[PDB]
């Protein structure tokens, strides 16, 4: 038999073995995190082989190994799609998870439940692999909700902290709204195409109507934190930094984009949903970028950067460039995970401080962290011949040269400048200048776990773009002919962002003080979206849920109409019937009345 | 300004008590009185699972129609088929705009 | 001088912006002392049971019991059929039911008379 | 041990009833004010200020520190709505009715501009892409028995 | 956190608290140390300008308009110490705090490990049991007839007395309990 | 069917002749044995039901319900023996006798061939339940709860009796097979409209339909733990089973007589789910959740499609397991702290970790996480409703969100945060409680592997 299927399935199978060993003796020892890390590294090196097979001959496969259940004309089977997307995304995710687990072995060393933490990370990885390789919509929904619940459990890691529980429930709430659209898509696809698998859906939908695509778009907007349902991603920074580095920056967050990429044959047949996807993406990238440039918490800045890049992925899905969008997902994983790990090393060195206003001159104190964060910032901004460059510069080129909404294009360019500005803010504030942290200096980045993990993602962020771009078949008709000014548009915009952010940051040394502009207050308080949307709908819903549903209806009117009325009436009739004075005169008088009535209204009637 | 006499005295007493308690939370040298191969990982975690899966796919899953479907391989002008020994003729003498 | 801050329901007025805490009279101070005394008597009553060595169990709180009783069992004894109560009950009770009846009945009538016309695109719709 | 006169009752109208009620809830009779006497069913229970639990002093030594409550104190009718996992009424830097204006204005401006950019798209000065075999007629769903109309392109 | 509160804040306490808040928010606005130091001295001076005012009414109005200025000019995102009530580590270790009474429900096999710790715990329990009644009696002695007036507690006054209501203050779990 | 029934009856004198200290052991062992024997009814022919005799028959609709009943009895015994320890030997035997009589009535009701026998057993289930609630209920409010449970049920079921005897006079039979094979359309007349209502309202009040649901919070909250377990797991499903059986003689009238019940069930789904968000009592919250789930089942039965019937069967079974587990979980804490208020005990994960795991799993199946059978049933019903009308997705979508909200709210309020300082009597979890939770949970998870067993006749 062909090796391709056995290796692709073994890659996902061996990831479940440390979960099976969870009840075993190894879990109670201090050897468990290293064991999980080693397992993940072996899974990565194994998944490297099917990638080679595809890059050589373009091999793709689907495996329907187990039949689960059959409803009359519909057959549900455990099926795995092992196309380009699966075999390319599996090794990237395994590589990033390997780096972040090696990082966690250092960052989370004094946590008393580090074993549980490692188990939780592994559970997330398994559910994400399920999400990515699924061939029908039910299995994809399993992976969907699984990463949702692992996100909930990992955000509320420190469950004694109220803000963590709030952020976890917020992620669940926003996701549920997105889920609504997922379930709508499933129902439409079953009552119209009579299937849940991708194959039958592609055959039977040559002209896909609006409703299933709008369901898929709602699902993607929820899962990828787009402008309607965006606020949960920055608030998910309540979790430990490794959770943020893997789950909320480079892997789980791209699922909505990945869902839209899985269904691109249907979306290229509908221009309305493409317009909607493009517009939603354009507003999201610009808005998140705008909120990021005034934030003082380092994790918040990187989370808003992640939201902005997800918006960019959605705009490149909107211009009918699914393959290009997928490439960015792979490229962005490397350097965004590295950026989060660098922020984490900083936070741990500075006694769990995350505000950049108390981080001084670390350019010399933390040389390796500085090198890595600078290289990651240059990859994020699209520096030439870097991983970021192939993915982002091509996206800007394609958005410039397509029949596209003009406002979306303008917002995309402004966001491309904003990206340079926020990156500049982090470097200027965190690494340059004089120290602003407390005097007991505990700075120490001399741990081989941290250095090795960050160096691994650093080599990735430098070379993966070139290697991956040159080792895949071309699915895109390249833009070869464009005006020089248009060609330099990404570069021109990025340099403008660099220069203007650096100017406005240099002007903060001056001994001059002014009160904040209203645009500043809008940018810093996140457009007041969480101030209003997290108080007004929640208040009104909870208030109506008590005052109207609970009290006015259940406790009062539903009681009044059926049971209380019955009791009151029967009580009145019992009092009327039974309260006789016991005088035979009165009883006998009635008997006379009764006798007269019967012999007249009964005896005259025959 | 500052503490009252009773406040300071009570804080001192509570401080002494608390420091004694924290001191006595320490463990003695014996406290946890407990009552009474190089390549082994790659063979039980990679080799054994791939034996079970390849056996399962080769003899059970592929024993039924349409369970493992591979998209058919690309053919190019000038390629030679393996089964029939066919040769697909090349492609029409390009205008050669060198 | 500076632009003023106006409070609302979901963003209340800060204490330092409250004109009431800057207009102090002796009666206000006596009220504050009374409140502190009430808080103090309650605190001592709680701490005497909290620190008791011989006390095992859950200290019972009459304020919590009053809250749950008022929120569940005391509601119907204190209900009166009022124009407000009756109108709100009718609205929030039967309004939505008729709204949804109209919506669903309209949609299904459209769909059925569309099927009678031979016009719906029902191909491949075997499962229902 | 919570006897019968410990429990909320009907709306008090005499001042002696108001005094008994205020004492039952551990309040000053000057502070205790019940809900208006409509038929809502609030009855005896006190109408406390509508602040959240997030607004309370976090530096005080509460009996229930995360709830920010003291044992025996009157509990707000809507405690479970204000537990600070939930609705927050804390004062904000910018006024409500100013945040609302800015948010609504931003969103309305973005929607208007996206509709405008839909009317006025961007494109390149190019002709429609051309495809060889009658615009790939057999490729895009075929039906090879109905003689498509010849789509023929000319060099330029 | 440790001190019993009073019925109200004096004008002086309000003024000091406003001073501290203004300084902290100014430091939030003035990131760098030198610029903050400059503007903090300017703040201290502007604060000292009205230091020796005798008219209580005008002092109150100065405090009021100062509070209005602070509210209009506050930082929307002031710096918070990580373990402070708004910090990113505020209640991070509350899931690790286990009450000490849980140790009595341990299995005897669990207490077989750690014999010395549990002997010393039995000593502490003896101490509390033999101090309780004196604590109650002392609190009844030193307290006015109309109940206590503040949340303040008296110290021990005799030879071998302990400050009343000390057990749950002395036996706090820890602030990094694991 | 006799092989299952006689041993169940035998359980009666076995417990009456047992030694005072062996009643729980004996009853539990032989209840489990009976459950194992019953497990053999899941083999179904396909085209038709298994007709053992003229009096009894088993279906694919029926088989899952019987196995759940027999499995629930030993769990009720495990849950009861803690709070019944102080009771006299005779009263403990009487309590066990009530549970056994309830199991016996339930098994017969599901397998009776004709409607009059089904009606008699379906009504006989009222007596042991009422006795359990009113005699062993902890609170004073139990007496009121018993009256509400009785009267709401009889006010629906007596018109059903009249309708059934009328139908046998006009048709000649009430045997379900004859009823099915000789089915004829119901004309659109006032007589037929009232016959439809009299055939439907008893099962509606059993479900319960929204607005006729007020008996359920009372009865489920005031009952002892085993009473609550059997009231939520099995007794609610009598309405669904009876409706699925009876709607064969009601066509084509159901096409428009179902409109008000569909409106009530969808909007009241939203209503009861929202109510769960502001609940101070922990049992009250689980009761209203049951209401919300049964509203979904009512919709599924009213729209009369094969997918909706499959979803209804799966949801009935899954709800029966999950709701019983949630009631037992709440009862453990109640046993600790002797109060039902949800905010009394907080941060219990710090004190009881394995019980927190049980809490998490029960809360995850309550919100229908894939690929649990709760989601299988809910998804099938939602698809059928979408086919019925595309606008149902809005209501269905809203319900899914509110359910996640209150499920995780309950989990977070009881397990997370910090523990109440004053309560110091929270002892470690007993082996009995952990085993009870596992015996609820393992069967549900096992059911995912073989979904068809709980799917029903339509499958
Ligand atoms: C070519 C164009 C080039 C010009 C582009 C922008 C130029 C610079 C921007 C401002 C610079 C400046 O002078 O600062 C003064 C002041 C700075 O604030 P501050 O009081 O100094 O801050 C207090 C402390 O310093 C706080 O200190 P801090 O520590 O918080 O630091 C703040 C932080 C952040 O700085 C800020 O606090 C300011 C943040 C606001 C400015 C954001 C700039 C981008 C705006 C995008 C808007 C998109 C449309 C939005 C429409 C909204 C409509 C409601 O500083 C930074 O780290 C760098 C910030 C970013 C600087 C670089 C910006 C680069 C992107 C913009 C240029 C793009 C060029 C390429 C264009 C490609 C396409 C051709 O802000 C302003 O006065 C300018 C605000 C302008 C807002 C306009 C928004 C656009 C839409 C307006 C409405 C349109 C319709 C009409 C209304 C509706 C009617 C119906
Ligand atoms: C997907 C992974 C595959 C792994 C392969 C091996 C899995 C074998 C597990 C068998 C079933 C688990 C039994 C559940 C009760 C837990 C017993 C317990 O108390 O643990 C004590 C034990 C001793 O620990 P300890 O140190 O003494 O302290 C424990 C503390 O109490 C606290 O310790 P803790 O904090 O670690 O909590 C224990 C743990 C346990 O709590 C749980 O919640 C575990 C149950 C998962 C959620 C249950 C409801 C959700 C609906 C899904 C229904 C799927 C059932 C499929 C059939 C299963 C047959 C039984 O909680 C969690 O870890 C978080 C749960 C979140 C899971 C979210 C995943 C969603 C669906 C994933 C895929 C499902 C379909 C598979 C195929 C899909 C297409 C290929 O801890 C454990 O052993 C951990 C349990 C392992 C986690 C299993 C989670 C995934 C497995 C789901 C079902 C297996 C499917 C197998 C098919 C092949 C694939
Ligand atoms: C709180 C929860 C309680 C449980 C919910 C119970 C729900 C019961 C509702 C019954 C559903 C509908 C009943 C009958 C169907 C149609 C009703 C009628 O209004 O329709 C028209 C009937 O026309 C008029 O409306 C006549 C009926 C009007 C008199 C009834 C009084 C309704 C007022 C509402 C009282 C509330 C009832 C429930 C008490 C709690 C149709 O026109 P027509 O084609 O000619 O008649 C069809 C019958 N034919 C064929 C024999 C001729
Ligand atoms: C489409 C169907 C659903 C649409 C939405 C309908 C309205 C939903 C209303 C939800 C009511 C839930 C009430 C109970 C929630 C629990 C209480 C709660 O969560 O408190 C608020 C809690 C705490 O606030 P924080 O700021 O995070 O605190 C940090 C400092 N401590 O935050 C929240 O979780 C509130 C979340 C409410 C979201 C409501 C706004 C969402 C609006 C979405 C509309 C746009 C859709 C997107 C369109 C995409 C393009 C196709
Ligand atoms: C383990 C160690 C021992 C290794 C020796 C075993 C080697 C392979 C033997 C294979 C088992 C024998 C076999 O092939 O029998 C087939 C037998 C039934 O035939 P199917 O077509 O697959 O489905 C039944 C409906 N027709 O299948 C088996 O039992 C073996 C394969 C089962 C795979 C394991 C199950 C994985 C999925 C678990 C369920 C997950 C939840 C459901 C998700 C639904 C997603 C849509
Ligand atoms: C816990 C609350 C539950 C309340 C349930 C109440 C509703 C039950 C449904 C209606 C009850 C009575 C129906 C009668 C039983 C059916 C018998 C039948 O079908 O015979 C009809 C007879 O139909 C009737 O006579 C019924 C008339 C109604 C008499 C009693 C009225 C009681 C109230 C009616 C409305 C309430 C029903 C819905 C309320 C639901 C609960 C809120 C036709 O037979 P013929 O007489 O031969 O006619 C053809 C030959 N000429």
């Amino acid at each position: 038999m062909n090796p391709f299927a056995s290796l692709t399935l073994t890659t996902l199978t061996i990831l479940t073995i440390p979960i099976m060993m969870s009840n075993s003796n190894i879990y109670k020892t201090n050897l468990y995190p290293n064991y999980v890390k080693t397992t993940v590294s072996y899974a990565f090196t194994l998944s490297l082989v099917p990638l080679l097979m595809f890059m050589h001959t373009g091999q793709e496969m689907i495996i329907s190994n187990w039949h689960w259940m059959t409803l009359q004309t519909v057959e549900l089977s455990l099926s795995f799609k092992m196309d380009y997307f699966s075999v390319m995304f599996i090794p990237v995710a395994l590589f990033v998870t390997w780096s972040i687990m090696e990082f966690s072995m250092w960052y989370m060393h004094s946590d008393p439940f580090i074993n549980r933490f490692f188990k939780y990370l592994l559970l997330f990885l398994i559910t994400m692999m399920i999400l990515v390789t699924a061939n029908n919509l039910f299995q994809l929904f399993i992976g969907w909700e699984g990463v949702g619940i692992m996100s909930f459990l990992l955000i509320g890691w420190w469950h004694g902290r109220t803000d963590a529980n709030t952020a976890a429930l917020q992620a669940i709430l926003y996701n549920r709204i997105g889920d609504i659209g997922f379930v709508l898509s499933m129902a439409w696809f079953l009552t119209h195409s009579n299937a849940w698998d991708l194959q039958q859906i592609f055959m039977l939908n040559n002209e896909c109507p609006n409703m299933p695509l709008i369901g898929l778009l709602l699902a993607a907007a929820g899962k990828s934190a787009q402008f309607g349902l965006h606020p949960w991603l920055p608030s998910a920074m309540e979790g430990p930094t490794p959770v943020s580095a893997l789950l909320h920056s480079s892997t789980m967050v791209v699922a909505g984009v990945f869902l839209l990429i899985r269904f691109y044959p249907l979306m290229e047949t509908n221009k309305l949903v493409q317009t909607m996807t493009l517009c939603l993406g354009a507003i999201t990238t610009l808005f998140t970028a705008l909120c990021a440039i005034t934030q003082n918490d380092i994790k918040k800045i990187v989370a808003f950067s992640t939201s902005s890049q997800l918006g960019l992925m959605m705009v490149t899905i909107g211009i009918n460039q699914p393959h290009l969008a997928f490439l960015h997902i792979c490229m962005h994983a490397f350097f965004k995970a590295m950026l989060f790990m660098c922020s984490g090393s900083i936070i741990h060195s500075l006694n769990d401080e995350q505000d950049i206003r108390k981080m001084g001159g670390l350019y010399k104190a933390m040389p390796f962290t500085t090198t890595a964060l600078i290289i990651g910032s240059l990859a994020l901004t699209g520096m030439p011949y870097l991983t970021g460059f192939y993915s982002k510069d091509l996206i800007i080129e394609a958005v410039n040269m397509s029949y596209t909404n003009a406002w979306a294009l303008l917002m995309t360019l402004i966001a491309t400048s904003l990206t340079a500005a926020y990156s500049t803010r982090i470097i200027f504030f965190a690494f340059l200048g004089k120290p602003r942290f407390p005097p007991l200096v505990l700075i120490n980045e001399n741990n081989p776990l941290l250095i090795n993990s960050i160096k691994r993602l650093l080599i990735g962020s430098i070379f993966a773009g070139f290697i991956i771009s040159n080792n895949i078949p071309p699915m895109t008709v390249p833009n070869t002919t464009m005006p020089l000014y248009m060609k330099m548009t990404a570069l021109i915009v990025t340099i403008m962002g660099f220069m203007l952010a650096l100017e406005l940051n240099n002007t903060t040394y001056y001994l001059k003080f002014k009160y904040p502009s209203q645009t500043y207050k809008f940018s810093n308080m996140l457009g007041y979206y969480p101030s209003i949307m997290h108080r007004l709908p929640t208040y009104h819903n909870l208030s109506m849920s008590q005052k109207s549903a609970s009290s006015l209806l259940d406790l009062i009117w539903l009681e009044t109409i059926l049971p209380k009325t019955t009791s009151f009436i029967q009580m009145k009739m019992s009092i009327m019937v039974s309260n006789q004075k016991g005088l035979i005169k009165l009883y006998f008088l009635s008997f006379l009345i009764t006798i007269m009535i019967s012999m007249t209204l009964f005896n005259y009637h025959e | 300004s500052g503490y009252t006499p009773d406040e300071k005295l009570r804080l001192q007493q509570l401080r002494e008590l608390r420091r004694r308690w924290l001191k006595d939370q320490e463990l003695s040298p014996r406290e946890p009185v407990l009552p009474p191969r190089h390549s082994i990982f790659a063979v039980t975690h990679v080799l054994i699972p791939v034996w079970i899966i390849h056996y399962y796919l080769k003899y059970h899953v592929t024993a039924k129609p349409y369970t493992v479907v591979e998209r058919k391989p690309r053919i190019f002008p000038g390629d030679t088929i393996l089964e029939t020994g066919e040769v697909i003729p090349l492609m029409k003498e390009f205008p050669d705009q060198h | 001088s500076f632009p003023k801050y106006k409070p609302s329901r979901l963003a209340t007025l800060p204490a330092t912006l409250d004109p009431a805490e800057y207009d102090i009279s002796p009666e206000t101070r006596k009220a504050q002392a009374e409140r502190l005394a009430i808080r103090s008597r309650l605190k001592r009553e709680y701490l005497l049971q909290y620190n008791d060595p011989n006390r095992l169990g859950v200290i019972e709180d009459p304020a919590l019991i009053r809250w749950t009783y008022a929120r569940s069992a005391n509601i119907y004894p204190n209900f009166r059929p009022t124009p407000k109560t009756s109108l709100l009950g009718a609205l929030f009770g039967i309004g939505p039911l008729f709204f949804w009846y109209y919506v669903f009945k309209t949609d299904r009538d459209k769909k059925e008379k569309l099927i009678q016309e031979g016009k719906l695109d029902q191909t491949f719709n075997i499962s229902y | 041990h919570v006897t019968k006169d410990m429990f909320p009752g009907p709306y008090p109208k005499t001042p002696e009833e108001r005094a008994a009620a205020a004492k039952k809830y551990n309040m000053r009779v000057e502070d205790y004010e019940p809900y208006p006497d409509d038929g809502m069913g609030y009855g005896d229970y006190p109408k406390l200020p509508d602040r959240s639990q997030q607004e309370r002093d976090p530096w005080y030594d509460w009996d229930h520190p995360d709830l920010r409550l003291n044992w025996g104190e009157p509990i707000h009718w809507d405690l479970d709505m204000y537990i600070r996992n939930r609705v927050d009424t804390s004062p904000t830097p910018v006024s409500w009715n100013t945040m609302c204006k800015h948010l609504f204005g931003f969103v309305a401006f973005m929607l208007f501009m996206f509709w405008v950019g839909e009317i006025y798209p961007s494109y390149q000065p190019v002709g429609p892409k051309q495809y060889p075999y009658n615009d790939l007629y057999l490729e895009r769903g075929g039906d090879p028995t109905k003689e498509p109309e010849p789509v023929v392109h000319y060099e330029i | 956190a440790f001190s019993a509160p009073a019925a109200y804040l004096t004008h002086q306490q309000k003024v000091l608290r406003l001073y501290k808040r203004a300084l902290r928010h100014l430091e939030s606005w003035c990131v760098h140390r030198d610029k903050y130091r400059y503007f903090a001295c300017l703040m201290r001076a502007r604060f000292d300008e009205h230091k020796n005012e005798k008219d209580m009414v005008k002092a109150t109005q100065l405090l009021r308009q100062a509070e209005e200025e602070f509210w209009y000019g506050q930082h929307p995102q002031p710096y918070i110490f990580p373990e402070s009530p708004g910090g990113t580590s505020y209640e991070r270790y509350e899931c690790y705090k286990v009450p000490e009474w849980c140790l009595d429900d341990w299995h005897p096999s669990e207490k077989a490990m750690y014999p010395d710790y549990f002997a010393k715990r039995e000593q502490w329990k003896r101490l509390r049991r033999e101090s309780w009644e004196r604590e109650v009696k002392q609190l009844q002695e030193e307290t006015p007839p109309g109940g206590p007036r503040t949340e303040a507690l008296p110290p021990a006054r005799k030879e071998g007395d302990l400050p009343p209501l000390w057990w749950h203050i002395v036996t706090r779990p820890r602030e990094r309990p694991m | 069917m006799l092989k299952i029934i006689i041993p169940t009856t035998m359980l009666l004198p076995m417990t009456w002749m047992s030694k005072h200290n062996m009643i729980w052991i004996n009853a539990t062992v032989h209840s489990l044995l009976i459950s194992l024997i019953s497990l053999s009814l899941l083999n179904q022919l396909g085209e038709n039901s298994l007709n053992f005799s003229l009096t009894f028959f088993s279906d694919s609709l029926s088989a899952p319900l019987l196995v759940l009943t027999t499995w629930l009895l030993p769990l009720m015994l495990m849950a009861s023996q803690s709070h019944l320890s102080k009771e006299t030997t005779t009263r403990k035997k009487l309590y066990i006798t009530m549970l056994i009589l309830l199991q016996l009535f339930l098994i017969m009701t599901f397998t009776a061939t004709e409607l009059i026998l089904f009606y008699i057993l379906f009504e006989a289930t009222l007596v042991p339940t009422l006795i359990i609630i009113t005699r062993w209920g902890n609170q004073t409010e139990r007496l009121n709860a018993g009256l509400y449970f009785l009267f709401y049920t009889l006010a629906g079921s007596l018109p059903l009796l009249v309708a059934l005897v009328y139908i046998q006079n006009t048709t000649g039979s009430l045997n379900f097979l004859i009823i099915h094979y000789w089915s004829h359309p119901l004309s659109n007349s006032w007589s037929n409209i009232f016959m439809w209502l009299a055939c439907i309202m008893a099962f509606m009040v059993k479900m319960p339909l929204y607005g006729l649901h007020l008996w359920l919070p009372k009865a489920h909250v005031e009952a002892p733990i085993a009473g609550s377990m059997v009231l939520a797991a099995v007794l609610l499903k009598l309405g669904g089973y009876g409706m699925m059986r009876i709607t064969t003689i009601l066509n084509p009238l159901t096409n428009y007589m179902a409109y008000p019940f569909l409106m009530l069930s969808m909007w009241g789904m939203i209503m009861t789910s929202s109510i769960c968000l502001r609940q101070t009592d922990l049992k009250s919250l689980i009761a209203y959740s049951s209401v919300s789930h049964m509203a979904l089942v009512i919709v599924a039965i009213m729209i009369q499609t094969p997918w909706s019937f499959m979803g209804a069967t799966a949801l009935m079974i899954a709800h029966g397991l999950t709701s019983s587990m949630l009631f037992c979980l709440a009862n453990t804490n109640y046993e600790r702290v002797h109060s039902r208020t949800m905010i009394l005990a907080r941060g219990l994960q710090t004190l009881l970790p394995l019980m927190a795991t049980w809490w998490l799993v029960a809360s995850l199946t309550n919100l229908a996480l894939p690929p649990s059978i709760n989601l299988i049933g809910e998804l099938f019903i939602i698809t059928a409703s979408f086919s019925w009308s595309n606008i149902t997705i809005i209501l269905m979508g809203m319900n899914m969100m509110i359910t996640a909200l209150y499920s995780l709210y309950m989990l977070i309020t009881t397990q997370r945060g910090k523990y109440t300082h004053h309560i110091n009597n929270i002892k470690p979890s007993f082996t009995r409680e952990n085993a009870l939770m596992a015996l609820h949970i393992l069967p549900l998870l096992l059911l995912t592997l073989n979904p068809k067993m709980i799917l029903g006749p339509l499958y």
